[PDB]
């Protein structure tokens, strides 16, 4: 929840999501599910947003009614910062453990910085059982095995509670035995040194000699009971690794290429016609298939013949349309692209109008007649169509 | 008077060591090359702030330019001062610390 | 000197240090040697450091006991910055003239701009002479030579001294005209006109008119003196060029690929054990020969049968332990690597577990029958195996 | 007009321009012209020079007397800033109406970002008619047609101009209905409440109320009259296509290569003799016929028998000499070239010796037999000889 109030030409100029999977759509407690999905970062990156160099890929829940005990992007396990490279594809995953029974709606993001957050799709996950019987079972380097949800807050609270009471006892103490009135009294009429004498200098003297004896004890019993840690583990981790399959953007010689000859988008309505020149340096004939958005997917009815499994918010089965003409190998052809979906709307792409920059992107897939899937990126300006 | 006579005076102790030589393929000025030839360990080239030049730098105003920008700010920055010494004069005694 | 002290985990995944030679470990005043060497830039550079786009080139040596006569890095005469490329190697040489007798431990050193500097291997240098006996001859423009060490002062002193007698002149004149006690008197009084009257001002006049001429007398003469000067000459230099011979890191089709698969350092102890993957694209069998660190090299005996000529404290002839089976031509094998020496200690590699980064870096070298060396480039993070 | 006063190794050492061209020398009133031309980014980019990743093509006129209808650079329309890449070739081009009648120096220019404006070639432009008789139409999106030059200036004094009279007459009220002297003086003698009454604050809220039903009512009827308005459209355009046509600088195996080897420049003289190490990588041998400066051309006149079309001011047609002898596809020669011209005097390049970096740079061409044009970046230091 929240990516619909970001500005539609921010969000598909961004990143583009693509195939996003949750292994379970209903765990129990202390039951494990992986989040997969792939993205690419749009060649055109929005001087607004801040470069990709430093990211850190999240998961976007409502808390953590799931715990993450893994995360991966780029081949690498990711527990800090990495670096995303413009038009370049990465595949992500994430392993979540279920804490909190309920319904809730669980995304891919990635938070870039001063940039900011960007939001991938996300998928209603049902968690049963009692947070109670939730446990986070965790390794040292000794062997011992320890809870993470109840490791460490019973030292915490031991050290933390008896000091607050040490200094409510202290403010007491003082408050009891001068007063406020009283001691406002004697100071005004310049009987200040009736307030404090001798045997309260030596009363403070003494708590304070105790109160640094405690720390000094507390901090060697400490050192005792833990005597090898590490400091906290910060930085920024090594380049990832893209996708470097066929068929992705950025590839050998069978891929294809897509630019934006021109688009028009209705205001208030939900349609977006594009016009689109298509180089297929494939070998085989393909069919225009899928158009991608911020998280949304529009598929034509002719090639995606079965509805695939997708968030239902997200899912345009039927919001593509185009000619029925495959593209020849080694042909370029100007094709008319639209888009009709009442999601458009929903998900406030139709607001393009607002932003101060009025331009689409996002991420175009062909299709071979065995089922082989090309992607290309396309992005350009657009006019809105003004109705009444 | 203070910021404009300040290279005036300086100049007679520094043209000296701003004569030209020609090193392996460079030019260099004295100052640079004792600089370059008697070692600082800490004292990289980059880390100098001197001019480099500006695709706003105009013919041949530099030197009277920073003379006058070092005159102007030193009119409030002696005002400023002048003020602080007197404060600094201060015989006041207070009664509690 | 100072190196110990930094971080292990930032001196090995900044600069690997490879071969470096002193010329003369002995020399006179005035005679040349030349410190050389290769450095390699670690592909994953800290995010801690800054980048290397602004870097300088400098001796190590505890002050001007080696004038630096000329230093080159990146195939280019280097008296500025300059910039080193992350993932490339760069050859430099520095030509040092003696100037002060006794032993000293001269460097190879990059300064990198706000990250810092960065330390390489040094060795003892025996100048013998006399300090008076020391030149340092420079060829100007118009053919005229002088003697860098003392050209120039004279005039700094001639112009300086007499200036600072002058002001010593005026407040002593003034104090003893006027004093301390009897002025504070007169002007706490009301009589502050008593202090200074018309006679003073002309005598203050006349004083700066005479200063005013003699600042313009000396600026005509100095100008007349010195007819042609050019101004301080600074900036970055042009891009370096790279070492693109064989074997070194990112070179052709033949090549070692080494990734760290895990490694474990004891703590405190002096060892540590690393797994390597390493993909042969030679045309030979290879067999690893070396460990690179921040400035130690850790040698396989069994490769390295005669310890080579470098520094005492950072050679470990024996350090390197593995396998005496050699790596064929287009195998992938995986192999234990030990490191074993009481230099990794002493030159305080074992503390990584204080770092915040628990990773090593360095280079490997691989060694064919007929001795060509091909290096790669190893890091990656380590866990210490704390030990009693 | 400008440029002389920039510094010469700046000038040099940002951007090449070369061949410019201006379509008429002579317009009329609402007549179009096209001045089109090329740059090239000099790898070494000056550090005190910010990138060119922010940059905005312009035309260098004194005010609006053309009127720019549209610009390209790299392929794109570019009516915001965009992104030039170091060591790379774009083309540009700009449509320029005619305003003003008179005799105007239009030049192109690129405004890099905190580095600041680079101006190119200039030509003299005779512009013939009355400003009366200007036009600029504009095509709306809902089909209506506008004068650029007159719309919207009615709006912007009916609303500005009436405002200013009420303030006017607010102020006047007050004035006349107190003063200034008798309210001092009342205000002074403890008499503030006299000047102001209940009557006097009934006015004020009367008055505040018609002024914000004013502003409330034409905030209506101005939303009534445009009821569909877009934000202001910013932001940094798509990376560029820079030209990849045979003989620029960077393209396939037929090219040519020039390092500078050495050069002095005579002080205050007209001369530049450089050594130019020539490898040619192309298959027919060349000779070399242009050097290009910072806008300037020195032309060899053994290549160049008849002069160009260019501006007089940067044209030496006659400012090159090298020897006559062809360089032989695939050797490698050193060769020593001559510029020798009063315009190298005239545009400031011999006040080199004022910079603080004693540099050259700019474009070599070589021509076949055929007349085919090969292009390289030479650049380096360069060496002043003091003359009297
Ligand atoms: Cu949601
Ligand atoms: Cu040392
Ligand atoms: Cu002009």
């Amino acid at each position: 929840h929240g990516e619909k109030s970001q500005q539609a030409f921010l969000r598909m100029r961004t990143l583009n999501w693509y195939d996003v999977q949750w292994s379970k759509t209903t765990v129990n407690v202390n039951e494990e599910m992986v989040l997969s999905g792939k993205v690419h970062v749009f060649s055109a990156w929005p001087q607004a947003v801040a470069n990709p160099r430093v990211s850190f890929l999240n998961a976007g829940e409502p808390g953590p009614v799931l715990v993450r005990t893994a995360q991966f992007i780029g081949e690498q396990f990711a527990p800090r910062s990495v670096s995303l490279e413009i038009g370049k594809d990465y595949a992500f995953s994430i392993n979540l453990r279920g804490r909190r029974a309920g319904r809730w709606h669980v995304h891919a993001q990635i938070n870039v910085e001063g940039g900011g957050p960007i939001i991938g799709p996300g998928q209603w996950i049902e968690i049963k059982g009692d947070m109670k019987d939730f446990t986070d079972p965790v390794t040292l380097l000794d062997g011992s095995t320890v809870d993470l949800e109840h490791y460490g807050i019973s030292r915490v609270y031991a050290w933390h509670l008896p000091w607050m009471a040490v200094g409510a006892a202290w403010i007491f103490f003082w408050f009891v035995r001068k007063g406020i009135i009283t001691s406002y009294i004697r100071v005004a009429e310049g009987k200040a040194d009736d307030v404090i004498g001798d045997d309260d200098r030596r009363i403070g003297a003494i708590v304070l000699a105790l109160t640094i004896l405690a720390t000094i004890v507390g901090y060697a019993v400490t050192n005792s009971t833990f005597p090898r840690t590490i400091p906290l583990q910060a930085g920024l981790q090594k380049p990832l690794t893209p996708i470097e399959t066929e068929g992705t953007v950025g590839v050998g010689k069978e891929n294809v290429t897509t630019e934006l000859n021109g688009g028009v988008y209705k205001v208030p309505g939900r349609e977006l016609t594009i016009n689109v020149k298509v180089k297929n340096n494939t070998s085989q004939p393909l069919r225009l298939g899928e158009y991608t958005a911020a998280g949304l997917r529009f598929l034509n009815p002719d090639v995606f013949t079965t509805k695939p499994d997708f968030p239902d918010y997200l899912l345009a089965d039927r919001g593509l349309s185009v000619d029925a003409t495959p593209i020849a190998p080694g042909e370029a052809k100007e094709i008319v692209v639209k888009i009709q979906d009442a999601r458009w709307d929903i998900e406030r792409l139709s607001d393009l109008a607002y932003d101060t920059d009025s331009q689409i992107g996002g991420l175009l897939f062909f299709f071979s007649p065995d089922g082989k899937r090309y992607a290309s990126e396309i992005g350009g300006p657009v006019i809105p169509k003004f109705v009444a | 008077g203070w910021g404009l006579l300040f290279y005036p005076n300086n100049w007679p102790a520094i043209a000296a060591f701003h004569q030209a030589t020609e090193q392996h393929g460079q030019l260099m000025t004295l100052a640079d090359l004792i600089g370059f030839h008697f070692v600082r360990t800490s004292m990289p080239e980059y880390i100098r702030m001197v001019e480099r030049g500006t695709l706003r730098t105009f013919g041949k105003d530099v030197v009277p330019v920073a003379a006058f920008f070092s005159g102007f700010v030193s009119m409030m920055v002696y005002f400023l001062w002048w003020f602080m010494g007197r404060w600094y004069s201060t015989t006041k005694v207070i009664d509690t610390i």
